[PDB]
């Protein structure tokens, strides 16, 4: 039962293993959190809209709300989980959600009751509301309007926009935060201490930092620095080198070179430099982020070519971001700034 | 508390068989009287209204009435469980979240048992029954039903028109028109074939079509079917059962 | 084919001898100034005004219904600066409650039937319109949109 | 019980005089209704203005207590096809009402997602059945209805709320609610809302849910900037100011310790320096120009996702090569 | 001679929108001919097929040429029209309002007074859609294939790297011309290895004796890899000249190890 | 033969030994093991390394696998026709063989499959939808103790952000050409191959790019042409395609104009006709008119520019050569 | 050769009803003791295996085994000319390309003869059946039918348990849950009626509805079924014939596992 629970829990991933089961559990959210725990007590949950970057905790955030407030017997009865791997076109949204919306509350058992709030209505979430076409969000306007007294609706999705501008208005809008090194550091040390992660001084800190708000990959770079420690069985601690390299970060010194040839070089150097570059597996946006760290971060060039060299990076990752060819994209975002 | 116990499951499933296609959603509510239950269409042009007396069960206990809504074709989905011989139990508490239903066989042997979501329905029963009608007739409803099969395949619109001593069923379409005449008799070889009518006005009004269908199910609860027709409201077509009725009131067109 | 100014103006005169109502010239005008050649929305709008208010006046006319939204936008468009189409945007359209989708697809009619100005350059302005036509259906439907498209559109009028 | 709706729901108006914002309309509409002669509505407005709400009131005015039964009410969430039309609207027009006398009342809410084939249907069905029952549409876009059916309907468009009726409905929350609320407070909350009631609502619940305490403090700017996420006005005007005046790593460090020491989103700082920069008395458009273009693509850059310190640094070098054309 | 009724009541055939877009009259007001236009192209509700028209004959037409810049301005609206023909699918059919504006752009960069003469056209893509099809097919049963009998192979093998690296080799080594080799110990063993080759890519070797009483039923592989790696016709007849010696050679081979 | 030479453990790789040491750490134990993906150079050997994990975290029957067939239905009658690659421990889905139908093929066998799990690898998971990679994002993180996902895809820029996060990430780096040469002098003292002089190997490898899968070939289509006795200047073997688009090239950098623009959209045609995908087509167009050393740095300045521009439109449209072609215009019009 | 003569095609006609719909292709084979038939349906979940002895014809002969493959759509489609009266003849060569259907009326008068294209299937009979199930009973198969029947509405799955002198059916969905609950019993007044239970040990296994949909069609061929259940295997469901047996196992759901 319970047992059997606790070892897979414990046979599993880390993303999955530390998985926040309580409202609590939460680090950096806060603000929602705080409402969601108001709410508990009181019987007024509204409509919600959870937006924010991937991997800040939305999903875990409102599971950790529906447990917290319909305990592990009703969590299975008195909710409506619909993702983005089932179909969700007019058709679904008019048949099943709105037959139950229209159904009523289950009875709590005793043993409910007595330890949980159960509250008069039921949940029904969306995870990933961004696939969702316009006519059938529409569809669930009055379907959440009228049956608001037996169901309460959660919305959660990455690109807020991507949501019509009627629903939107019918959900309190709850921002989920990007996880930094600063709102995220304690639960990074606590996973890290959970697991006996022998690391340096600034290496959770700077995983967080690759992670560029998402605790999720931060976990995941964790459990692979520590798999990586416990395979050598050196007894030392991680460091930051070791990290960055499994991380997909290109060290200083092959940027280093790369701002060699952008500024010293002609067309054709920086072509052969690019096609050497592309042979050893790098992401094109980790070079493009580097890149954009680098020149922003430096002082020592002018402000004339730091907005020139700005706008360049702003559109190769605009371009990057649907898919294309990352060395023509690169070489090309290599040339218009070396003509700078 | 809700706990009805009907001597054959068929009975229930005949009445349901009646709100079938017809309406959606159905209140019941269970109290010291018996059990009554109402539906009203989409388009609210038919409202299905049902009286099972306390005599009609092989057993009933009420200390509190309960009200509870649900979805027909749910309930539908599981009403074909009763063997029609079985025995059949309706259970409920005082404050439901659903509804029991409990089908037994005289030895302990099988023993199927459902338990339906309900629905939250306003509970707003209606009242629409009038004192007098314009006029009222019954005759066999195996007779009724297929007067409306006949005139049906010719329209969407079916017309009553009554006068003394007179009763015409009329369609008129596009392949053409048709018309059943009946007229009132006592049969003393057995009076369920008679075909009685009282008439205070002459009443000439129109219904869909695909509303008298759904109303003809009735014939398989009772011999006759009764119906009473007024120019001031929607008429009553009448089934009655041992202590009890299912009622269909409809809406003339214009 | 549509009906001219004299012939629902002279149906309209007919109606209110008809009705004994109280009217007024420059009312008439701003009725069948709303209606475009619209014979049923012209008598709509006039038995609305007299239902609402009583007295057929411009004022009454243009307080029960705005004008007609295609001439703000037109007027939008043919702004010769910036800050005077973005005023007009603002204040007639953006907070009378006009939403962006109407804005932009009433732009395209305007620009499409648009007569003052070239062909490539309706084609270049119909061409950005468009363009912000595509943000805004993808959910980014915002002032900001409309401004860099008013802002493109002045661009290329810009020579 | 009430309790247990959200503020939104719970705060539904149900009489014509609980609908602030719109007077030119609510009162042309109870003339109409009183005088008799109610024609086919066309409520067209932004959502949130309270066009639901005033024909739920209306319908209720009308009829009564007994609404839900004399009165057709279709939407989206239902099937409306052009059978659908043809079936239920043509027979609930062409007969009467079983529970009163008088005339029917279809509310086509949520119109603007019909079919083109149910509104060429349906623009016959208004026009024939118009003696015994009336239409009102319900549409936030009106350029998803046809110009037949948008011709035979009397409109009526709802403007966004005003700070007036905002803050009359805000004080009638306040005095329904044991909740006290700060003027400068009320001022941000007015400015984050659009004329959007429902936000408001859903935004005062949430701080009044952020208070932690039994309610016998009041609710500060603080509080509603923190519970609803949204950058300040004083932080918006030092990262404008940075960036105008300031050096580009300085620039880069204030306006990366602005969005994380309050977890501020890049979008929000977008939109306010959009609305900051529009007060601007600015020289030749170009900059304008150059201004409006680069933050509109970065934001349709960010409503896909990305980097946001490279968004972030694009927002700056844009800025500031739009206003180094003012010289 | 019939037309005056069609005048009546019968549209502009898209081929003849597709003419009068690449026409350009002396004698009107640009404007007008412009708005005629526009409303004809509006009015046929197949602004797709028009479009389509215009981009198979304006290589054709004579335009004035700078530097064939023109045809560049175009690519863009042609990208323009795929994107929001895509997004069709997506939204409601809000856009298709601009979709009449593409073929209006070919009218202003590329009408002119020379082009008198109507053009007629084809359907090169309905043709080049099925021949992907049909590729896409043969190469989604080598695919199956090589799944079935190469354990490993399948794991490395993406649809693109097969069309375009492995199966031009292995055609390569099916052609080669044996007769060149006087080796016959050496000749034996390549022919031994193409026979496992033949064996791990499943291709069978067919006697295509479908020839009428003409002494050489030329013998084919089945999947005909041939249809999908030789583009160029020159090659093809080449091929199959030394292909047939070499698969009688082959299969001699085959029924020898069978 | 690139088949009959190919390692089947981790300790029979022959590159990458850092690349061979992680995976042996991630294999150390299996069962904590999250969703991995697998990128970097096409033909580097990540689908190799991948199955050579699997035969490290299950016995060696991970090899002897199976091709069966599954059909599905969509939303009309339409059936859908998809081979599965299957094995007592794992199975492999590649939806590269369909159209936009990869989310319906994605949710279903994922749902119905969904040491003590089974592994899944995802071929070509650039080729995924964004609507499939949206339905396998959940269904990543619903079922982790029974479905491990294995996604080989060659660039990371395609895949969504949500789908990065929730799987480790491996790069996988091309092999030197001092490994291909290496590796090449085995194969041929293994296949009985006569090299006059070793060099040659390098010049193979000087020819590959980093690409393994291509040298092998390239060295045994060159090594039938030689009599299985390569010489000290044995011609390059070079494809077909590769020579129709450098014929492409001098054509444009010869004449610019329309009725050579004409002929170039019949070579564009005749290219994508014989199952030629148009982004390799571009970016090997691009890379071998920059090499073009009539051209300046202004012309290849804005050849660079205009093949991004048109990269990105090919990956935003559908019908190729409608951005092939504007592409080609373009480059004229520079030049 | 085959040659199997049954008295009524009517029995034949039933066998092969319990094929239908549930598989596609099905590997029979004739020998000197009978009959033999398996089919695997395509998810791998269910497989029904027939058993014809000797007895149950009126005339077999059998010098040399033959093994047959073929489609069950094609089959059916040719197994309702037997008017259930209609004597019926199987009919096959030692190396066939086909099998011959041959129904007869007593009279000499009409002669419904069928000749089916055979398939070519792999011959991998499975011998999947235990030696001892941890749960086995046997109760009327009209009765197992109305319980699957029953519960099949609610959900796509059912649960079988299985505690002393307690066999329990239960599905729970959306609409709500469901049960059935049979008690063992033995009666006198006909035995065919009787619910038999001999439990080791105590089962309790999930069942795709959609599968145990397609085994009830068994009541059609015996009175009573007998349904074997093991936590170790696949769950047997068997239907008795004069001299055979029509037998379906199920593997259980895992968690999600028909
Ligand atoms: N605030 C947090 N506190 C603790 N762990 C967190 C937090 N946010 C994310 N995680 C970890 O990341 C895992 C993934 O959480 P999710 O809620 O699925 O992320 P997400 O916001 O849903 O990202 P998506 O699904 O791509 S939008 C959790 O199981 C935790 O292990
Ligand atoms: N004028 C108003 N006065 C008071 N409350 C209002 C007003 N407008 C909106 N509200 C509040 O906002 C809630 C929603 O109003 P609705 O009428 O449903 O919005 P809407 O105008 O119909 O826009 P939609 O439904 O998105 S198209 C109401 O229940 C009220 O609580
Ligand atoms: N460790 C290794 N040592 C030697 N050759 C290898 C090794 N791994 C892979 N190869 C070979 O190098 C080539 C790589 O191409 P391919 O296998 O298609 O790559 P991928 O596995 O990424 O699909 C193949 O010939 C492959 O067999
Ligand atoms: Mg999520
Ligand atoms: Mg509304």
């Amino acid at each position: 039962s319970k047992l059997a629970a606790e070892q897979s829990l414990a046979q599993q991933p880390w993303v999955e293993k530390y998985r926040p089961k309580n409202l609590d559990e939460v680090t950096a959210q806060d603000h929602a959190v705080t409402v969601l725990k108001k709410t508990l007590k009181s019987a007024n949950l509204p409509h919600m809209l959870f937006y924010g970057p991937p991997g800040t905790g939305k999903t875990s955030t409102i599971l950790a709300l529906t447990k917290e407030l319909y305990g592990p017997d009703l969590m299975k009865s008195r909710i409506l989980e619909l993702n983005a791997s089932d179909e969700r076109g007019i058709s679904i949204v008019r048949e099943k959600v709105k037959n139950f919306a229209r159904l009523t509350v289950s009875k709590p058992s005793k043993h409910d009751l007595e330890n949980y709030p159960c509250p008069p209505y039921k949940i029904i979430i969306l995870d990933e509301a961004d696939s969702m076409t316009a006519d059938a969000q529409s569809a669930l306007r009055r379907t959440m309007e009228t049956y608001s007294g037996v169901t309460r609706f959660c919305l959660i999705c990455n690109y807020v926009t991507r949501i019509i501008d009627p629903l939107a208005s019918r959900c309190s809008k709850f921002r989920f935060k990007a996880l930094d090194a600063s709102n995220a550091i304690d639960r990074l040390r606590f996973i890290s201490e959970q697991e006996n992660v022998k690391c340096d001084d600034g290496v959770l800190e700077r995983i967080l930092d690759i992670s560029a708000g998402d605790l999720r990959r931060g976990i995941t770079l964790l459990q692979s620095a520590s798999k990586g420690a416990q395979y050598l069985g050196d007894g030392k601690n991680i460091t930051s080198t070791q990290v960055e390299e499994l991380a997909g970060v290109v060290p200083h010194d092959i940027l280093i070179e790369i701002v060699e040839k952008v500024k010293s070089g002609d067309f054709d150097e920086i072509k052969k430099y690019v096609n050497t570059f592309m042979k050893s597996g790098w992401s094109a946006a980790s070079v493009v982020n580097q890149l954009h760290e680098y020149y922003i971060t430096n002082d020592n060039f002018d402000t004339n070519f730091k907005n020139q060299i700005s706008w360049l990076l702003f559109t190769t990752d605009s371009r990057l971001n649907n898919g294309t060819n990352e060395h023509i994209q690169l070489l090309n975002l290599l040339v218009k700034i070396s003509q700078l | 508390m809700l706990e009805a116990k009907f001597e054959e499951a068929s009975l229930f499933k005949r009445i349901i068989d009646g709100f079938k296609d017809c309406v959606q959603l159905v209140n019941f509510q269970c109290k010291e009287d018996g059990i009554i239950a109402q539906a009203v269409d989409d388009s609210r042009v038919l409202l299905v209204s049902l009286e099972i007396g306390v005599e009609a069960f092989q057993e009933y206990r009420c200390d509190h009435p309960v009200t509870l809504g649900m979805d027909l074709t749910s309930l539908s989905k599981i009403l074909r469980c009763g063997n029609n011989t079985d025995t059949l139990t309706l259970i409920a508490d005082n404050t439901p979240d659903s509804i029991i239903l409990l089908f037994e066989d005289t030895k302990k042997d099988r023993i199927a048992e459902y338990s339906l979501k309900l629905m939250d329905i306003d509970a707003d029963f209606l009242k629409i029954e009038e004192l007098q009608y314009d006029s009222t007739l019954s005759l066999p409803s195996s007779e009724f039903s297929k007067i409306v099969r006949d005139l049906s395949q010719l329209s969407d619109s079916i017309n009553i028109m009554i006068t003394k001593e007179t009763i015409k069923f009329v369609a008129d379409g596009d392949i053409g028109s048709g018309s059943v005449i009946i007229k009132p008799f006592v049969d003393m070889e057995h009076p369920e074939t008679s075909i009685k009518l009282e008439m205070d006005q002459p009443v000439d009004l129109t219904f869909g079509a695909k509303y008298l269908l759904d109303i003809i199910k009735g014939s398989s609860l009772s011999d006759r079917v009764g119906i009473r027709l007024s120019s001031e409201a929607p008429a009553l077509f009448q089934f009655d059962l041992k202590s009890g009725f299912l009622q269909f009131f409809l809406a003339p067109k214009f | 084919s549509k009906l001219s100014d004299e012939d629902v103006l002279k149906r309209l005169l007919q109606i209110i001898k008809l009705e004994d109502v109280k009217y007024t010239n420059d009312g008439l005008e701003a009725i069948i100034f709303t209606a475009e050649g619209d014979m049923r929305q012209a008598i709509n709008n006039l038995q609305s005004t007299v239902a609402g208010h009583g007295l057929v006046n411009a004022d009454n006319v243009f307080k029960i219904v705005d004008s007609p939204h295609p001439l703000i936008v037109k007027k939008m468009l043919l702004a010769s600066n910036l800050e005077d189409s973005i005023q007009i945007l603002r204040t007639d359209l953006w907070k009378k409650g006009y939403s962006s989708i109407d804005i932009v697809t009433t732009s395209f009619r305007v620009t499409k039937n648009l007569a003052q100005v070239k062909e490539s350059v309706r084609l270049e302005m119909i061409k950005e319109i468009g363009l912000t036509h595509m943000r805004i259906l993808e959910g980014v439907g915002t002032y900001l949109q409309l401004a860099s498209m008013l802002a493109k559109i002045h661009k290329l009028n810009n020579k | 019980s009430k309790e247990n709706l959200p503020w939104v729901e719970k705060y539904r108006p149900e009489t014509l005089d609980e609908v602030y914002g719109q007077n030119e309309v609510i009162t042309t509409v109870r003339k109409f209704v009183d005088e008799g002669k109610l024609p086919h509505l066309l409520f067209y407005g932004p959502p949130g203005t309270g066009k639901t709400s005033t024909i739920v009131a209306l319908a209720r005015e009308i009829y009564g207590k007994n609404y839900s039964n004399m009165v057709l009410e279709l939407n989206a969430s239902d099937d409306r096809g052009i059978d659908v039309v043809r079936n239920q609207i043509k027979d609930f027009a062409s007969t009467r009402q079983i529970f009163s006398k008088g005339f029917k009342l279809i509310i086509l809410d949520e119109a603007d997602a019909m079919t083109n084939a149910a509104q060429n249907a349906l623009r016959r069905v208004i026009e024939r059945y118009t003696k015994n029952t009336r239409f009102c549409v319900l549409a936030n876009y009106a350029h998803k209805l046809t110009p037949a059916l948008l011709s035979r309907c009397t409109r009526f468009r709802f403007q966004p709320l005003p700070q007036e009726a905002i803050e009359r409905r805000i004080a009638n929350v306040l005095v329904h609610e044991k909740l006290k609320l700060s003027p400068n407070a009320e001022k941000a909350l007015i400015e984050l809302s659009n004329g959007d009631m429902r936000r408001v609502l859903n935004v005062l619940q949430s701080c009044k849910a952020t208070l932690d305490n039994p309610d016998e403090d009041e609710i500060s700017d603080d509080v509603i900037y923190e519970c609803c996420g949204a950058p300040r006005p004083s932080d918006l005007k030092a990262v404008l100011k940075s960036i105008l005046e300031d050096d580009w790593g300085t620039a880069h460090y204030t306006l990366n310790k602005v969005r994380s020491a309050k977890g501020l989103a890049l979008i929000d700082l977008i939109e306010g320096i959009v609305k900051i920069l529009e007060d601007y008395e600015l020289q030749n458009e170009e900059t304008r120009v150059h201004l409006l273009t680069k933050l509109a693509d970065i934001e349709y850059s960010i409503s896909k996702g990305g980097n946001d310190q490279i968004q972030g640094s694009a927002v700056i070098g844009a800025i500031k090569a739009s206003f180094e054309n003012e010289t | 001679n019939t037309w005056a009724s069609s005048n009546k009541d019968s549209p502009i055939s898209w081929f003849k929108i597709v003419n009068q877009l690449f026409r350009k009259d002396p004698h009107r007001d640009i404007k007008e001919q412009f708005y005629e236009l526009l409303n004809q192209v509006e009015l046929n509700g197949n602004s797709d097929r028009i479009l389509q028209g215009c981009f198979n004959i304006f290589p054709y037409v004579k335009y004035s040429d700078n530097g064939i810049r023109k045809p560049a301005n175009i690519s863009d609206w042609l990208f323009f029209h795929d994107l929001m023909y895509q997004s069709m699918y997506a939204h409601n059919g809000e856009l298709l309002r601009y979709s009449a504006l593409v073929p209006l752009v070919f009218f202003q960069t590329f009408g002119d007074i020379a082009n008198k003469d109507d053009i007629r056209m084809k359907n090169s893509e309905y043709e080049q859609r099925e021949l992907k099809r049909a590729n896409s097919d043969i190469v989604s049963l080598i695919m199956r294939h090589i799944s079935v009998q190469s354990p490993l192979m399948a794991s490395f093998t993406d649809r693109k790297s097969l069309i375009f690296e492995i199966l031009p080799y292995l055609d390569s080594m099916i052609s080669s011309d044996f007769n060149k080799i006087r080796n016959l110990k050496l000749k034996q063993a390549i022919m031994e290895e193409l026979v496992q080759l033949l064996k791990s890519f499943q291709l069978n070797l067919i006697q295509n004796r479908s020839e009428g009483f003409d002494v050489r039923g030329g013998l084919t592989i089945d999947p005909p890899i041939d249809e999908v790696v030789l583009l160029n016709p020159k090659h093809i007849n080449e091929v199959q000249h030394k292909r047939a010696n070499n698969l009688s050679s082959l299969l001699a081979k085959i029924e020898e190890n069978r | 033969w690139v088949d009959k030479y190919r390692p089947k453990s981790l300790n029979a790789l022959s590159h990458n030994e850092e690349l061979t040491n992680f995976l042996k750490s991630l294999s150390d134990q299996p069962r904590d093991l999250p969703h991995l993906l697998l990128y970097g150079p096409n033909g580097t050997g990540k689908k190799t390394r991948c199955m050579a994990l699997l035969e490290s975290i299950f016995g060696p029957g991970v090899y002897r696998l199976k091709i069966d067939v599954r059909q599905f239905v969509t939303a009309s009658n339409r059936k859908l026709e998809l081979n599965v690659v299957s094995s007592p421990y794992h199975l492999e889905i590649t939806p590269s063989d369909m159209g936009n139908n990869d989310r319906i093929v994605i949710q279903e066998l994922l749902k119905e499959v969904a040491h003590r799990y089974k592994c899944v690898i995802i071929n070509e998971a650039n080729s995924l939808t964004k609507d499939a990679q949206a339905a396998l994002r959940r269904t990543m993180e619903k079922y982790s103790k029974n479905i491990r996902l294995i996604m080989v895809c060659d660039s990371m820029s395609p895949i969504i952000a949500p789908i990065k996060s929730r799987c480790l990430l491996i790069r996988c780096p091309a092999p030197s050409d001092s490994e291909i040469s290496t590796i090449l002098s085995d194969v041929v003292t293994n296949e009985r191959i006569q090299l006059e002089t070793k060099d040659i190997l390098k010049r193979i490898a000087q020819a590959s790019n980093g690409n393994l899968r291509v040298s092998l070939l390239m060295l045994e289509s060159m090594a039938l042409n030689n009599e299985l006795a390569l010489k000290s200047s044995s011609p390059i073997i070079k494809p077909d395609w590769i020579i129709v688009i450098h014929k492409l090239t001098r054509k444009i950098v010869k004449e610019r104009s329309v009725n050579s623009l004409i002929e170039c959209r019949a070579v564009l045609y005749d290219l994508l006709a014989h199952c030629i995908p148009a982004n390799i087509i571009l970016k090997e167009l691009t890379f071998s008119l920059l090499d073009v050393e009539t051209l300046n740095t202004t012309n290849k300045s804005s050849i660079i520019e205009y093949s991004s521009v048109f990269d990105e439109r090919l990956s935003l449209g559908n019908k190729a050569i409608f951005h092939l072609e504007g592409f080609i215009a373009k480059v004229m019009c520079c030049l």
